[PDB]
């Protein structure tokens, strides 16, 4: 089940989750992009423009409405929002970090490339 | 943050009158639809708080377009985080597939 | 999309000669039929919203033209959200799908 | 082409004393009972539109007999859709 | 000649009362409970078209003895001949192979 | 079992119940006895006090309440009412014929014995 | 015999204090929780008479002592006939044998 | 032994602002809502005395927000008898 894996990998990568999500957001302080996760091949991050994700929602005629007005929604500064593309369905990793965003990524002192890199080589072995 | 809303009439076609109009008016999920007696009937919708607060508004003000619509009772009730699921029919693959073609993979400004 | 229309009776008789003269007003497929309590009983078809408009104004009449018959609400949906048919009892269920002629 | 008959009472006796009834005065099918809340039950039976028709007023007239019964609708379809057949409760 | 006898009362305990009082006062046979809601309920009796009557008149009476009791309709119901069957418990097998001697297998006066 | 036979019996034989009734009744014009069966070892006719039925009743705590006070109601002209002593039961052949019992007494132009005589031995024969 | 006490409320807080006092109060037990709507639910104890009657007096007034507590109605039957046992949802039940005196 | 608590309110918006607010309060286990007609619903919990006591007066209180919720009743039993356990729904 890799909607099980995907829950306690944000159960468990809490702190660097948002130490990825808080420097991404550094590289995009206007919400110019979202942060997201293709499951295939591999797991991987990816971004879009939150245009792209509001027309995909049209094409499926508002079946995905409730993630496009939470990712219009959270803060930044206090929530994690990462969408992530199924083979045809969407999951939210949608959690508030303790600490916040931007003391996970003082915490732990990585860059966001070790933050990538670190939760990629982790979140592909649960599925893997 | 995401909240829960709910909105209770007192027959049955103001309360799809009540859910059509809640999700017409906001990005919510429809996700409940109760039975109590008494002819007593609640919708529930979910999403962004403040998208939920704009849904039980026109549920509310929509229900004067029933001949014979009335609301009983309408509460929001705040919800903690949760990694929402979305499965989509599987004619929508190809718009999935090509929403995954606009995507880039490296998420580091170089 | 698809229209529903919806006739709520105080009285299960007069529900079953609102759904009758719904059905054969126009082109509508009766596909629920809903109890809430309190004596409030709801019949729902499905159709062009032309149709149903047709159908729904019927069933209204002849429902009050019933022994005791009490129409307590009534109300149409030209476009229904897509959200609607799998929460709320006004889907297409297969036991009606032979009436379905589209 | 089978009509439907129903009669709709305030109180179990008398949605008793409404079926016995319909079923002695002429020769219909009782379908069963269906119950919508307020006390309000009703009846239903099937057969001929003119033993229907029979039955239904002999109903009517037996819930008089019933101390605190009462009569709160009736109806008569003569030929009832097919459609009817498969959401409503009016066959067996 | 067997008829059916039925009290629908507003409460729970003033049904409980009708049907002890039916079942003591003639001899009937209490067959039924049904309930249609709406605080109403039905306890229902069979037997000898006299001893219904009978235990019909002696319920309705007796809800007077119950600290809010209320009934709410009574009828009885002519009822066809049936070859109605009574199963007792198996402690009672020693009071049904005693009655056999009791009984003579001659049914002629003379 | 045995308890549908006696149903079938009791329609089949509706005549000749119906006249063997009426026989055992002109012998007791007040009721001062009941008809009835007893089915061990072999199905035969036994008859009793409407005190014994009502005594029986007493022991059992008013069980066959019912059956006594249908044994008291019925009309013989218009009924046939037998009761059935089972292993730990009472069944009553209860029913109204066609014609009253008096005029299948006549039709049968059969004598109480011979009625007696033929039903014991058809049950018989339905029972095993 | 066993004799039945039955109480009946308006409300379910209410109905479970009645139980907890009835059988806190004396030897009975409690063997069902019937409901028949519009809000009206009644508690039922078996038991010795004099018991059963300690019971419900104490179930009476402790369900009045409940905030928005209503009693309905009140009823004790010392012999009740055999024949109620197995039609009316009085009887003693397998799962509360166990609190069975004598 | 282990408490109960019980609120009881007039609609389902309201006995979900109940429960919301009973289980956000302390460390009570939410058993279930109970349906007896006439729009009466009753919400419950069991856990320590203290802990029940904290989630039914928050509870209370915070049904007077709801626009259309009303409280019909409400109470809470220490040492509930063990033979209720086996009878009312106040556990699962």
């Amino acid at each position: 089940p890799w909607r099980y894996r995907l829950d306690q990998f944000t159960k468990e990568e809490q702190t660097a989750l948002g130490a990825l999500a808080w420097a991404f957001y550094q590289q995009w302080p206007a919400k110019e992009q979202y942060l997201g996760l293709d499951l295939h091949p591999q797991a991987h991050f990816i971004s879009c423009a939150p245009q792209a994700i509001a027309q995909l929602n049209d094409q499926v005629n508002g079946r995905i409405q409730e993630m496009v007005g939470i990712l219009y929604g959270y803060d930044p500064r206090t929530e994690v929002a990462i969408f992530v593309i199924g083979p045809t369905q969407f999951k939210l990793l949608f959690f508030q970090p303790i600490p916040d965003p931007a003391s996970c990524f003082a915490a732990l002192g990585l860059t966001i490339e070790e933050l990538k890199h670190r939760l990629e080589k982790t979140l592909q072995e649960k599925l893997a | 943050s995401i909240a829960v809303g709910m909105i209770e009439t007192l027959g049955f076609p103001a309360v799809v009158e009540a859910a059509d109009s809640m999700v017409k008016a906001a990005r919510v999920t429809l996700v409940g639809y109760e039975k109590i007696g008494s002819g007593r009937v609640t919708v529930i919708v979910r999403g962004d708080v403040s998208e939920v607060q704009a849904s039980v508004t026109a549920g509310i003000e929509n229900i004067r377009r029933v001949n014979g619509g009335e609301v009983l009772s309408n509460h929001i009730i705040a919800r903690p985080h949760e990694n929402l699921e979305y499965v989509l029919p599987i004619r929508y693959t190809e718009a999935v597939e090509q929403f995954r073609e606009i995507v880039n993979p490296s998420i580091i400004r170089r």
